[PDB]
């Protein structure tokens, strides 16, 4: 219908409509029956459909169908055509708003826009830090008539949180058909983003009260106001959920009665190639601050990705609950290096390596419990930077007391341990008299 | 030695060391060629800066002396200390003629008004008080600061007093009617020191900041505020706007003041350096490795070419300007 | 008055609903426009102050930016009015009454912040000392429209009730009194120069 | 800040809503003493001006009448009495019938 | 556990939706008007 609106002189013809509908039906079958599974299972479903279907399908020998969208013209077009190698502004390096386009990113944004436009509740499932909130917000940027409200669920979450959100962002107005709950603003669809939907505790009889409340609000379009036992009908209110896989510790599988109204999309961790693309783009935007360091963007990104991968495999939730590593750590790595490089007019390669090592220590070593783990982190930081950055002064960039501070200077520069100790002694002398 | 262009030079003239505790503040005698330095050992030692010889110690304070000031004639010295008292000293006979109580906590600043008949002091009880010199009575109490007031300074004619506090703001008060003329809140940390602009710098400030000539002819009093965010800001009291921010210090700014000719800004900080600022171009000309520890205060002689800085290393240094 | 006369009539019972509805419409129209006229006048003589004076930006910066914000909002509202200048349409504008009350409050707050500026402006023309702050603001702001300044000349001069102007209202040709007696200037004063 | 009488007179003078075209009567119903009525000495004289301490002078429009409704003048001075046209309402004016 | 619920919401969002209710919300809106004026911003709607 939108295409026909864009072409008043030449509406869609029956043959083009038939082609487009066939291709979109296959695309929707793939993204509905395999949107909540891994890449391998999406490939398996695509192969099975290719074996059974009669519709025209892409002729690529190895690229699975899930990488092809359906153009309005009625032909398969690859998703890679919508993924350009962009150049991020140096002042927007690893900013929260910045999303580096990727195949998975654009596919998920298209799917979410398809689901969000229908005001259909949806749930994004995946490991923490995989990019569920990022993808949701990027897809919501394409829908100006939606205001998203963030809710964070915990094991102690009850429908009272949702009721407080409704009291803040909505109003109960009396209509002849009954009480209607609608957002205070007009023409905008409120989106309730619930970040930990499957954390709320199941009682001894296997139910989550807030999940039942949301299921009632979604299926029946409203809830009961317990103050006067009046049925309240929702208007212009939408629900979007996010959660870790139900097999994770502390997570409970959602009810099948709740899942039927809610399609689930699985957002897995970006692969090493996707990580390389995203954070190489971020480093290239970064290293334009110091032109002499521009040639080191690729080895720096390779070292970052390698150490992140090794730390992710080495430390898991089996050992400690807080041993969770995600692309969020890579984003903080990028932000820290950028903030350390911003005030510097010039810097040798060894200084960049020292900043990289300091940020790696501050991100991957501070949370470790045992001393052996910290020793492993130190040794492997040294080995990674030696492997990806040969022919550099090993001692000048890896003096083990790697300390950085802006207490002895206006900028964030390395600080000697003895000078820092003397300064802290004087500051403590002042601190005793003041506080 | 251009009579309004000298700046201090690296080779020190003298390094006077008789204090047993960090030197809090150093001031110049307006008339005599003598110098006064207050320290944390509850002593007020008096030095001569022409020949660098100790003269006499002014004792009587129980705890650390935090500030000292001279009246216009140089015949009275007002000192405040950590023992919640303000003492007035007859600088001819070097006896304490009056002790003033009334502050509820540490008194961290003191200033004699330009007329010489009143004493204004700031303390840790978040109040500023005015004391008659003749009777020693508390006559006014400027309340409104939310935290420890660190400094109080009257302007040239004594109609305005500025104050800085741990509440990260600078307040300009009206002496006659107690009202708060302005509240200068742009520092991101505690404001340590303040200083007023001499009339000899009004034209320089106006043409450096690009401020157009007002129809009155008075550009409006200008103020400075060194703070712990390592920056110095120049304010226009009349409008309340920050004319410029001076960046370049590596630590908390402890003292700031103008060159007597009103062409440069002299500041000291805890980065162990004394810096000369060319606020014409909003940049720092000269950096002096003044002391081997934190530099707490500085003073610039009105006529003679001398700069003095006290420090936490218990040393008072006199700098020849060339 | 017609609605009230219909109310006192005996046949009003059948036409109670529509008469009450139009009474409400008229009352809201009057309530809106009474605030509207004062808001318009205040903006008219405030924009002149804030644009024709070059030093007001430097002497009064905070109130200056405040007035540009208020004036931008006022011009947005005026553009909305000009789009659909039907009186019901502007009456039915979402939150027109509350916006007008906010504009009136903001303009009053700005006007009360101009005391020092008007007191300093009084020194240029000494006869402004016998003119109140409201009337002085009207005089200085509305200096362009000299047709509305004719009522302020009796407060500044002994017998000059009004001035005589040409067709263009750009050259002052003389002065007049209350009784119509006129004095014709030998060399007329040009406002444009 | 304008008072009640000053506000009324200024509103009439400004005539934003056509006040100058009506018959505006200001009636002072109450007691008369020199404290407040002597401020009207210029208003009730040929000056026809309300001079305020701030230097503002408000001319009396020709359609405005200042009226006093009083029961006795045992405290008003001669300055007030000589400035006004007297109308005497004896109690025999309003008979019990 | 309500302490931790309020901490969870505050840490994640920077605001607690049900903390200010009734007269507290009106007082907060007045104080936010004052603060936004002190920061050189004109904000009128309670949703801004
Ligand atoms: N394509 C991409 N472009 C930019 N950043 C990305 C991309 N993919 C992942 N990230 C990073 O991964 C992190 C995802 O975190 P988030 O979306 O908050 O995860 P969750 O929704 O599970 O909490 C973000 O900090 C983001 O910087």
């Amino acid at each position: 219908a939108q295409y026909n609106a864009n072409h008043p002189d030449f509406p869609m013809q029956i043959e083009q409509l038939e082609r487009y509908i066939q291709r979109y039906l296959v695309y929707a079958i793939l993204w509905s029956l395999s949107g909540d599974s891994r890449l391998k299972m999406r490939a398996e479903l695509g192969e099975y459909i290719r074996r059974i279907t009669t519709v025209p399908l892409p002729t690529a020998p190895n690229i699975p169908i899930i990488d092809y969208e359906v153009s309005i013209s009625g032909e398969w077009s690859p998703w890679q055509a919508k993924v350009p190698q962009i150049e991020v502004e140096t002042h927007k390096v690893a900013a929260p708003d910045v999303v580096v386009p990727t195949l998975d990113t654009v596919r998920h944004e298209a799917l979410l826009y398809t689901w969000l436009a229908e005001h259909k509740p949806l749930v994004l499932c995946g490991p923490p830090g995989s990019g569920k909130t990022m993808t949701l917000f990027s897809a919501l940027r394409a829908l100006p008539d939606m205001e998203v409200v963030g809710l964070n669920f915990s094991s102690a979450t009850t429908p009272e949180l949702l009721l407080k959100t409704f009291d803040h962002y909505c109003e109960y107005r009396r209509t002849p058909n009954g009480v209607v709950l609608a957002p205070v603003q007009l023409g905008k669809w409120l989106v309730l983003f619930c970040d930990e939907i499957n954390l709320p505790d199941m009682d001894k009889y296997g139910t989550q009260r807030v999940i039942s409340f949301i299921r009632q609000m979604v299926e029946h379009g409203g809830f009961y106001r317990t103050s006067d036992q009046t049925w309240v009908k929702l208007e212009r209110i939408q629900f979007v959920g996010a959660c870790n896989p139900p097999t994770d510790p502390g997570r409970k599988p959602l009810s099948h009665r709740f899942l039927r109204h809610v399609p689930v999309v699985y957002v897995d961790y970006p692969g090493p190639a996707s990580l390389t693309q995203i954070y190489g783009t971020f480093n290239r935007a970064m290293l334009r601050l110091i032109p002499s360091l521009r040639t080191y963007a690729e080895p720096l990104t390779a070292a970052m990705v390698e150490f992140y991968t090794m730390s992710q495999e080495r430390f898991t939730q089996d050992t400690q609950p807080h041993y969770i590593y995600s692309p969020r750590e890579m984003t903080r790595w990028v932000r820290g290096i950028f903030e350390a490089l911003r005030p510097l007019e010039t810097l040798p390669v060894e200084g960049l390596i020292r900043i990289w090592a300091h940020e790696a220590l501050r991100l991957f070593q501070d949370r470790l419990v045992e001393d052996e783990e910290r020793r492993w982190t130190d040794e492997n930081i040294d080995t990674v930077a030696l492997k990806h950055f040969p022919n550099i002064d090993r001692e000048k960039a890896m003096s083990r007391p790697i300390l950085y501070s802006n207490w002895l200077s206006k900028d964030y520069i390395p600080v000697d341990q003895e000078e820092l100790r003397d300064y802290v002694k004087a500051r403590l002398k002042v601190f005793y008299e003041e506080e | 030695r251009d009579p309004k262009e000298w700046i201090p030079r690296p080779p020190e003239k003298y390094a006077l060391s008789g204090h047993r505790s960090p030197v809090t503040r150093v001031i110049f005698h307006p008339v005599f060629s003598v110098m006064v330095s207050a320290s944390e050992d509850a002593t007020i030692k008096v030095w001569d800066y022409e020949t660098g010889d100790f003269e006499r110690t002014l004792k009587g304070h129980t705890d650390s002396v935090q500030d000292i000031s001279f009246d216009h004639s140089g015949k009275l010295l007002a000192s405040c200390s950590a023992d919640m008292t303000i003492k007035l000293w007859d600088f001819q006979g070097f006896e304490c003629i009056r002790t003033m109580h009334g502050h509820d906590h540490n008194v961290s600043s003191v200033a004699i008004m330009p007329n010489g008949d009143h004493i204004v002091s700031a303390s840790r009880d978040k109040t500023i008080k005015m004391w008659e010199v003749q009777t020693g009575y508390c006559v006014k109490t400027f309340t409104g600061h939310r935290e420890w007031v660190r400094m109080v300074r009257p302007n040239q004619d004594g109609t305005l007093i500025a104050s800085c506090s741990n509440d990260q703001t600078v307040r300009v008060w009206v002496v006659a009617t107690k009202e708060c003329k302005a509240e200068l809140r742009e520092h991101e940390h505690v404001v340590e020191c303040i200083s007023w602009a001499p009339e000899s710098s009004y034209s320089s400030i106006s043409e450096a900041t690009g401020s157009e000539t007002k129809k009155s002819g008075k550009p409006g009093p200008f103020l400075l505020s060194g703070s712990r965010d390592k920056t110095i800001k120049m304010w226009d009291v009349s409008t309340g706007m920050c004319l410029m921010t001076l960046v370049g210090h590596d630590n908390w700014v402890r003292g700031v003041l103008f060159h007597s000719g009103g062409k440069f800004i002299l500041s000291c900080a805890d980065d162990k350096t004394l810096r000369v600022w060319d606020y014409k171009n909003k940049r720092c000309m000269k950096t002096l490795n003044a002391h081997e520890h934190f530099v707490t205060s500085l003073d610039f002689h009105k006529t003679a070419p001398y700069v003095v800085t006290g420090s936490v290393d218990q040393t008072v240094k006199v700098w020849e300007c060339r | 008055n017609s609605v009230s006369a219909m109310k006192l009539s005996p046949y009003y019972k059948v036409f109670e609903e529509d008469a009450l509805s139009w009474e409400d419409k008229l009352n809201r129209i009057m309530a809106l426009f009474d605030v509207w006229i004062d808001v318009q006048r205040r903006w008219v003589y405030l924009e002149g102050i804030f644009t024709g004076s070059a030093d007001i930006k430097h002497l009064l910066p905070v109130e200056t930016q405040r007035f540009q914000s208020i004036s931008t909002e006022f011009l947005a509202l005026m553009k909305k009015v000009s789009k659909s200048p039907l009186v019901m349409d502007v009456l039915n504008i979402q939150g027109v009454q509350r916006s007008l009350e906010r504009l009136a409050d903001l303009l009053g707050k700005i006007q009360k912040a101009l005391g020092e500026y008007l007191e300093r402006e009084r020194s240029s023309f000494p006869r402004f000392y016998f003119v109140g702050d409201e009337d002085l603001l009207e005089i200085i702001g509305n200096s362009k429209n000299v047709a509305k300044l004719q009522k302020h000349f009796k407060k500044m001069f002994a017998g000059v009730s009004s001035i005589i102007l040409n067709e263009d209202n750009s050259v002052v040709l003389g002065i007049s009194s209350r009784e119509g007696e006129e004095v014709m200037f030998k060399t007329p004063v040009s406002i444009t120069e | 800040t304008d008072g009640l009488f000053t506000h009324v007179l200024r509103k009439i003078i400004d005539s934003v809503r056509g006040e100058l075209q009506k018959r505006q009567w200001i009636v002072f119903d109450g007691d008369v003493d020199p404290e407040w009525v002597e401020n009207l000495n210029s208003v009730l004289d040929d000056n026809k001006l309300l001079t305020l301490p701030n230097g503002e002078r408000l001319s009396l429009p020709p359609n405005v009448r200042i009226m006093f409704e009083v029961q006795d003048l045992k405290y008003a001075t001669l300055a007030t009495v000589s400035r006004c046209g007297m109308v005497w309402f004896s109690e025999d004016v309003l008979s019990t019938d | 556990s309500g302490f931790l619920e309020r901490m969870n919401t505050l840490l994640a969002n920077g605001e607690v939706p049900g903390l200010f209710e009734g007269d507290e919300y009106a007082t907060l809106m007045t104080q936010c008007k004052e603060g936004a004026q002190k920061e050189g911003l004109m904000l009128d709607s309670h949703e801004e």
